[PDB]
């Protein structure tokens, strides 16, 4: 494998402070197995979310799940099996800050993990334990999938 | 001496090439730049004028793989040459048959 | 040698200067020119290749001076 | 607050990612940091006076 990080995500909130624009929603999203809460931005256009659902957010290095690391450029054209054959959605993006929970003095857990997707940016907040193999300056496939 | 054929850098990649048409503006290079980059060998086609002034398009095509450049630029101008070809005779037989009907 | 390493801004527009206006005079070139046609543009290739023939006096305002070599000099 | 030990043990390693800071880093700061100030010197031969005059004026 070449997953990073593995979750299934419910929707709580679709736009906090209203809709600013019309392409993009800024999706806060609680998760089941973890307490791991979840900003992301989504293309509402091309792929749209609503209030209630529930989805599976894969964080991968590589989209090829033989373990090969080998991206000199990514073409669209050529056609093999991937992992994004099983996913809906996919954006590349570059991890960019790694920060500390700032809310508690002492014996502390929770990490911050930024990642970018060009702008659209992604904050995952959780246990240390489970945003393990995430790194500065470190580039990853962000994978999703709605479930029924 | 229309066409000047400009490669990226010293070591004369064939990959990278910068064809610089003269007389030419957004006609030629717009129509072309459709024609090249709906190849899947292109990865990136653009034309650009250096000047207003000047009547001249410099259009960069880079190549996915080994390819020349030559062989997809050469391949566009012919796609073009057969899509108008194509249009000038649909339109000819139109234009006979919508005066035949008038008659 | 109190004075400063770096050359100053002031003493490459003079160097570039004098080394043009002999160099558009016919003094020899030092950096094998290649297809250059201006002397500043010469002049400048050569300051980049640390080959010029000057030495800048330096004097100090009681009247004492030090002498840096145009190569000896840090160009930024 | 983390619980990190200095000797690189901890086994999150995602922990050192926090505040950060090597050896190479460190050497590279402190010679920008001198350059920087060398650089930043009003060189002798500067027509001071006229700087002050037009920045006062203007």
């Amino acid at each position: 494998a070449g997953i990073l990080f593995e979750d299934i995500f419910d929707v709580k909130d679709i736009d906090p402070e209203g809709k600013k624009f019309d392409r993009v929603s800024r999706l806060h999203c609680e998760s089941e197995s973890f307490k791991m809460d979840l900003i992301l931005d989504v293309n509402i256009q091309i792929y749209p979310v609503d209030l209630g659902d529930k989805f599976r957010l894969v964080i991968a290095s590589t989209l090829y799940e033989d373990g090969t690391l080998d991206d000199g450029e990514y073409n669209p054209t050529d056609d093999r099996p991937s992992r994004a054959d099983q996913f809906e959605y996919v954006m590349y993006g570059k991890v960019y800050r790694i920060e500390g929970d700032e809310t508690s003095t002492e014996a502390a857990t929770r990490l911050s993990a930024y990642v970018s997707y060009g702008g659209l940016l992604m904050r995952l907040q959780g246990d240390a334990n489970n945003l393990h193999g995430f790194e500065v300056d470190s580039r990853v496939y962000l994978l999703m999938k709605k479930l029924a | 001496k229309t066409a000047l054929e400009m490669v990226q850098a010293a070591g004369t990649d064939r990959h990278c090439v910068t064809f610089v048409l003269h007389e030419e503006d957004h006609t030629l290079g717009n129509s072309l730049r459709y024609m090249i980059m709906k190849n899947p060998e292109v990865e990136f086609c653009g034309y650009t004028t250096t000047h207003p002034s000047e009547s001249k398009i410099n259009l960069r095509i880079q190549t996915r793989g080994t390819l020349p450049a030559v062989e997809p630029f050469q391949r566009g101008l012919n796609e073009l040459m057969n899509v108008c070809q194509h249009v000038l005779d649909k339109f000819e037989a139109s234009i006979k048959d919508y005066k035949d009907q008038k008659a | 040698r109190i004075t400063t390493p770096y050359m100053t801004k002031y003493e490459r527009a003079r160097v570039l200067g004098t080394r043009a206006l002999q160099i558009a005079m016919c003094a020899p070139v030092m950096v094998e020119l290649e297809g250059e046609t201006d002397p500043l543009l010469i002049a400048m290739k050569e300051l980049k290749a640390r080959k010029i023939p000057i030495i800048i006096r330096r004097y100090l305002p009681d009247g004492s001076y030090e002498d840096w070599g145009v190569d000896e000099l840090i160009i930024t | 607050k983390y619980g990190i030990n200095d000797n690189g043990t901890t086994e999150p390693r995602v922990l050192y990612q926090l505040d950060r800071i090597t050896p190479t880093q460190v050497e590279k700061f402190l010679e920008t940091c001198r350059d920087k100030y060398m650089r930043a010197q009003m060189e002798p031969g500067s027509a001071v006076g006229a700087l002050c005059a037009q920045s006062i004026g203007e």
